[PDB]
């Protein structure tokens, strides 16, 4: 019972089965960036106010 | 070489040709030194008679 | 130290070998990637389950 | 090892927040998910009181 | 002729009596002349061995022999999920020293 | 081709005009031979009979008395279809689209089956012209003959309940691997009943007088079982042949009629014809010119005549 | 015309075999083809103008 | 038919209420569950002796 | 809307070879396995 | 279809140089519209 | 037409060349329809399917699978065959070599196995490259469906022994089916697997129907009309067979598909469908053995 | 080792698919392939009842 799952684990008895642990993590990288020549074709329109 | 099928005509073109060794001794050896990857995962499959 | 990670637990059997770990694997024990399929329209979830 | 020469601890009294929450018994949809496409009879010696 | 020796292991005739001889149970299972198997599409890896018919002298002029080792289309095909014995179309120019 | 056209009758949903472009190589069941015909008899609303829609056995019976046609070229004005039943005289081998999860073979006969798959419904919808479209699934013919026996026998289990609810589903198929599950939603009775009767009535005539002598050798079958490989693999485990084992009946008149030879004739007359009287006739055969041994899912395979 | 290193000693005499060896030419196909639609048949001839 | 550490899943009788009868009226097979009481109730392929 | 051709000629020992690689030029994009 | 396809009819009116070449179908999940050269097309005429 | 080329391999002898001169006008089977082909797709050694030599079943699987080709003109370094299966109906006249029956002015002849006739006749072997060209036999549709059911009926009396099935007159001639001296002992071991197929599809279904129909009609338009056209036929067969034989629904309907799956195999196996037609012009309407015949494409 | 770190296990119960088929008991051709040019009887004490 999940009440019994306290006392087995709140004392340190191995509760008959095991587990696996999943965490998420985050890094902030650095990124280099090559390109070809005609990598885009860019359009400048018209300003307005 | 022509052949008329559905749609339209379909021209096929082939040029017959041949070769020869033209070398009394050995010519053109071929070494084998780099590997990309195994094609198979090297095993663990039963055989079923 | 920074932002906290969150560990979640999944009930696993004790005699599921460590050889399945020390290797990049799913936490579920079975591969589940849709990229592993081959476009059969049933190689979705019936791959996973 | 954490974000240092730190060493941490994940002793299985960690599991108290994950499993002991009263959803471990909550299996009503599982039997509701399996009971369709019904099983054949499976010679119930020990299934019957 | 297992009154003689093995040229591989020269002090003896075989290494396995349950492999080597005629009707030595590899000779029944893995020889395509009897072919209890071979109705199967799965390529047996063992058909290169245990085949007295294909190694019945097979070729013997050694000088011509090594140029065919950039040749001799394999028993295998890489086109299936589990490898099959070769369908007669789509040859592959395999190297295959064994 | 003996050209037959179907025009675009009234209006266009502008993406749905492109939906008719990616149906090139599919099959239209048009119940005629016309030089021009409306698109109303094309769709599944014409497949629906009076009040009720056919089941996947009734659609077999609905695909019985109509005519398949190949999409050849797609115009914004018309769609040119080639009448399969007559105009298969194509040395150009007018091309079809494989819409099926099975990578086929080279050299398969191909027969058409209604969409019954769990994930290849082939449902494309038109809302400007309110119509529903079910394209047939072209399949290899032994795999096609493995399907129609399942679906009728599944409807044979629609007549009698009796057994506990755990029945063998008849819903797991086998091609070299490839576990297939199909749809079991509705079983109309008359589509089952008329299909069941021809399964009964043909198996009546396929037994004759000299057939009875063969029935004596049923214990002779299991004598080959424990002494070879081929027979023991031929003898199925889920067979009545292993169950029935646990005699001339003389009546000999004349004895110059070849009674054993005459048995294999009329047995082949009706029990030899059981795939084609239940399902559609195969007239499509796999034939690629480039030497390609298989044809991918979604490809355009060249199509030749009756097998 | 292979060389001779004609020997001293009573080992018997070398003998020039200036043999004519032959070879055999193969035959190859090298086939290619290209389509032509149902139109451009009246066109490129002069019919439909 | 094994899904959860605290329960069991076994193909039993269809409808029969448990504290009654001698032989179950074997009709259709409807699968049902039960509560595993202790840690020892888990199968011994999931726990070495 | 009898000539010069570029190649690469490495000399090894006392010899000379036209060390040239294909498939960037004359096998690419044709769905041909490079032999 | 054709408001992407007119661009391939506009590609039939060419000015634009494509510098480096790899297989297009590896980047099938990149473009907005893909057409396939198969030796011919009855639509482009 | 669309003539397809089969490449002659390397060094053959003049009798191997003359073996190619005794086959101008035979029937050849090939897997794919590539415009240049080799001889490796042609030979009987290219018919291996399970690691062993194919039987008459294993041939008739492929004989219904791969594609017929008829050699019009023989060549050095090539083999020209204008294949049958390509072309529109009743066009591209081709020429065949008859074997012992007639091949009348019609008949729609059918390719089939060699060992229903003399087995080492038409098994023409190349001596140099050591391959075997077992050419099929072009029999017309009535007699082709006739002889196929006789030897498998003769295989029954050869199976478990204790009239003579082998006379089989033609319109004029008396056709000696038995080539006794060495063939018939090889017959009942080369149709060996095939007889089991004609038997097991009969023993399964008849012992399935006699526990199907009694399990049916009470488990109603198909009910009373079951024996309506089967009055004193099926009930009489229920009177005759069910008495001198022996007598389960969930394995039964599982066996229902499996037998009828095997049934759909055999219809593609048996019955020898017509592929090419004899309908000539300005002939004597009657072909003899060893003589050519103008043969037209489609049935 | 597999085509990764990938420890793989053979563990002879793999071999049930080959050796447990009833082709093990086919030695009828084997006695026929040895009885030709027959050996003389050797002191048949252990070979006779």
């Amino acid at each position: 019972s999940p009440v019994a799952l306290y006392h087995q684990l709140k004392t340190g008895l191995h509760p008959g089965f095991g587990f696996t642990v999943v965490r998420q993590d985050r890094f902030v990288t650095e990124n280099v960036l090559f390109s070809e020549r005609a990598s885009e074709a860019y359009f400048l329109g018209q300003l307005q106010v | 070489a022509r052949h008329e099928t559905g749609g339209g005509v379909n021209f096929t073109l082939t040029q017959p040709r041949g070769n020869v060794d033209l070398g009394v001794g050995y010519t053109a050896v071929a070494a084998t030194g780099t590997v990309r990857n195994p094609v198979t995962d090297m095993g663990n499959l039963p055989q079923n008679f | 130290h920074g932002q906290d990670a969150v560990c979640e637990f999944i009930a696993t059997p004790v005699a599921t070998d460590i050889n399945y770990f020390r290797r990049p694997c799913n936490p579920r024990g079975r591969a589940a990637g849709g990229v592993y399929a081959g476009d059969k329209e049933g190689d979705v979830i019936a791959l996973m389950y | 090892w954490g974000k240092d020469h730190q060493v941490l601890r994940l002793s299985m009294e960690n599991a108290v927040g994950t499993v002991c929450h009263p959803s471990l018994m909550n299996i009503d949809a599982a039997v509701g998910g399996v009971n369709h496409d019904p099983v054949e009879a499976a010679n119930p010696y020990g299934a019957y009181v | 002729d297992h009154g003689q020796s093995d040229p591989a292991r020269p002090f003896a005739a075989t290494a396995n009596p349950w492999a080597s001889q005629r009707f030595s149970y590899g000779d029944l299972l893995y020889n395509g002349a009897y072919h209890l198997n071979g109705a199967s599409p799965v390529l047996s890896p063992c058909f290169k061995f245990f085949t007295a018919a294909d190694i019945t002298a097979k070729h013997r002029c050694l000088e011509r022999l090594i140029v065919e080792t950039g040749s001799a289309v394999s028993t295998a095909t890489a086109a299936s999920d589990v490898q099959f014995k070769r369908p007669p179309g789509c040859r592959e120019l395999v190297e295959d020293p064994c | 081709c003996f050209e037959a056209d179907i025009a675009i009758p009234s209006g266009i949903s502008r993406p749905d005009a492109a939906a008719l472009q990616r149906c090139e190589g599919r099959v239209v069941f048009l119940p005629t031979i016309r030089r021009q015909l409306a698109l109303a008899d094309v769709a599944h609303e014409s497949f629906v009979s009076g009040g009720v829609s056919p089941d996947t056995l009734g659609l077999l019976l609905a695909y019985r008395r109509r005519f398949p046609a190949v999409i050849t070229r797609v115009l914004p004005t018309r769609i040119v279809a080639c009448p399969v039943d007559l105009g298969l005289t194509h040395a150009g081998t007018v091309n079809l689209r494989n819409t099926s999860p099975v990578d086929l073979c080279n050299g398969d006969p191909v027969s058409l089956v209604p969409p019954v798959f769990e994930g290849q419904a082939t449902d494309v919808r038109l809302e400007s012209l309110d119509l529903t479209l079910r394209f047939p699934v072209p399949l290899p013919t032994p795999l096609a003959r493995e399907i129609v026996a399942r679906l009728v026998a599944r409807g044979i289990r629609d007549l009698n309940p009796r057994t506990p609810g755990e029945l063998p589903d008849l819903n797991v198929l086998y091609y070299n691997g490839a576990r297939l599950s199909l749809v079991a939603d509705v079983q109309q009775l008359a589509s089952v009943n008329t299909e069941l009767r021809s399964l009964v009535l043909n198996m009546v005539y396929s037994i004759t007088e000299g057939t009875t002598l063969i029935l004596t050798l049923i214990p002779r079958l299991l004598a080959l079982s424990a002494q070879d490989g081929y027979v023991n693999a031929l003898l199925q485990m889920q067979s009545v042949t292993r169950e029935a084992a646990q005699a001339p009946m003389l009546m000999q008149d004349g004895e110059r009629r070849l009674p054993l030879y005459e048995a294999l004739v009329a047995w082949l007359a009706h029990a030899g014809q059981l795939g084609d009287i239940l399902a559609l006739a195969p007239a499509v055969r796999v034939c690629t010119f480039d030497g390609a041994a298989v044809v991918q899912s979604g490809d355009m395979a060249p199509v030749i005549r009756y097998p | 015309h292979q060389p001779l290193i004609a020997r001293d000693g009573p080992h018997p005499v070398e003998q020039p075999v200036h043999n004519y060896m032959t070879k055999v030419i193969d035959r190859r196909a090298l086939n290619a083809a290209f389509s032509l639609a149902t139109e451009a048949i009246a066109l490129l001839t002069g019919e439909a103008l | 038919l094994e899904l959860h550490p605290a329960f069991d899943f076994f193909a039993g009788v269809a409808d029969v209420e448990l504290p009654g009868g001698e032989v179950p009226p074997a009709g259709p097979g409807a699968i049902q569950a039960t509560w595993r009481v202790v840690n020892g109730n888990l199968p011994l392929a999931l726990c070495p002796v | 809307e009898t000539t010069r051709v570029r190649a690469d000629l490495v000399a090894i020992g006392d010899r000379l070879v036209f060390l040239e690689a294909l498939e960037k030029r004359i096998y690419a994009a044709t769905n041909v396995p490079y032999p | 279809r054709d408001p992407p396809g007119y661009r391939y009819a506009a590609a039939m009116v060419p000015t634009g140089s494509i510098l480096s070449t790899i297989e297009v179908a590896s980047h099938r999940r990149l473009f907005d519209f893909f057409a396939a050269v198969r030796s011919d097309e009855n639509s482009l005429y």
